[PDB]
């Protein structure tokens, strides 16, 4: 898993590290799940989500 | 916006309207509670820097519905490399006098990391552009916020398919004269969806609206991420206009 390919499997941000290593990260207002790839909101109005649609 | 549709109220919650003396100037994009990204050229002819207003939560310009939030613009930051009346480096970072309050109708667009934007977002074909600009070339502006899905071209392809694009720009749209961003839209977002979240990838620039044989030109926001991030960490300076070194 390299960041350049398929975003390294990350939902959001990706950093390559020394070796066959990769770390995903999330924008402020999100936290990384235990899968090491997924980002979940931590606030009411995270960036880049549309509240009326998120609610339906 | 030519050939789009009304953005249903609340579906473009990052869109900003910029006013000068109550008159429509340009669009913008909210990226945090105090920071708006727009186009440098929007400010080429500003006389009284004190009379600039940003409105969030706007939809229908004919009415007041209570979701609007207006703020004075405290700082307009423009790259050193921008030359008034031109297209290259057409980007501005605006500091609001007071934060907006996030609501169902007011939400920032994510400013992505440079790597992510270059490696991933740049390859998402379609993105949304929005504004209250002209509905037609040489036509009236829109009263309701409009939105348009446009496909991005590699610059090589843009040049070919076209009947001066720098590394600080990209082309998107259509060459058939049906669909484009237009005067009144400049400064607004080109927003890109990836895995359930929207990101800022372009700014509506200028140069000819929905002109056959030509595509829309957008400022390539990825080139400016580091520049923007550094400025957002900086203290405000007296006097509204600030020219900041680029890179
Ligand atoms: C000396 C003149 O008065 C002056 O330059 N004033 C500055 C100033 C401010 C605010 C807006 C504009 N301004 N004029 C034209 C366009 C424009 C054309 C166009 C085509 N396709 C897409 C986006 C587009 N935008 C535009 O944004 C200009
Ligand atoms: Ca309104």
């Amino acid at each position: 898993l390299i960041c350049v390919n398929e975003n390294g499997g990350c939902e959001q941000y990706c950093s390559d590290h020394t070796g066959t290593k990769r770390s995903c990260r999330c924008h402020e207002g999100y936290s990384l799940l235990a899968d090491g790839v997924s980002c979940t909101p931590t606030v009411e109005y995270p960036c880049g989500k549309i509240p009326i649609l998120e609610k339906r | 916006i030519v050939g789009g549709k009304v953005c249903p109220k609340g579906e473009c919650p990052w869109q900003v309207l910029l006013l000068v003396n109550g008159a429509q100037l340009c669009g913008g994009t909210l990226i945090n509670t105090i920071w708006v990204v727009s186009a440098a050229h929007c400010f080429d002819k500003i006389k009284n820097w004190r009379n600039l207003i940003a409105v969030l939560g706007e939809h229908d310009l004919s009415e007041h519905d209570g979701d609007e939030q207006s703020r004075r613009v405290a700082q307009v930051i423009i790259p050193s490399t921008y030359v008034p009346g031109t297209t290259n480096h057409d980007i501005a970072l605006l500091r609001l006098h007071q934060p907006v309050v996030l609501t169902d109708h007011v939400v920032p667009l994510c400013l992505p990391e440079r790597t992510f934007s270059e490696r991933t977002l740049a390859f998402v074909r379609f993105s949304l552009v929005s504004g209250w600009g002209q509905l037609l070339d040489r036509g009236a502006t829109a009263l309701e916020l409009m939105v348009l899905n446009v496909p991005r071209l590699m610059t090589q392809d843009c040049l070919q398919q076209s009947r001066n694009i720098t590394e600080y720009m990209f082309c998107a749209g259509y060459s058939d004269g049906s669909k484009d961003s237009c005067k009144g839209d400049s400064g607004g977002p080109h927003a890109t969806h990836y895995r359930g979240t929207w990101y800022l990838t372009g700014i509506v620039s200028w140069g000819g609206c929905a002109t056959v044989g030509h595509f829309g030109v957008y400022t390539r926001v990825s080139q400016y991420i580091e520049w923007l991030q550094k400025l957002m960490r900086s203290e405000p300076r007296p006097g509204v206009l600030l020219r900041a070194p680029f890179p």
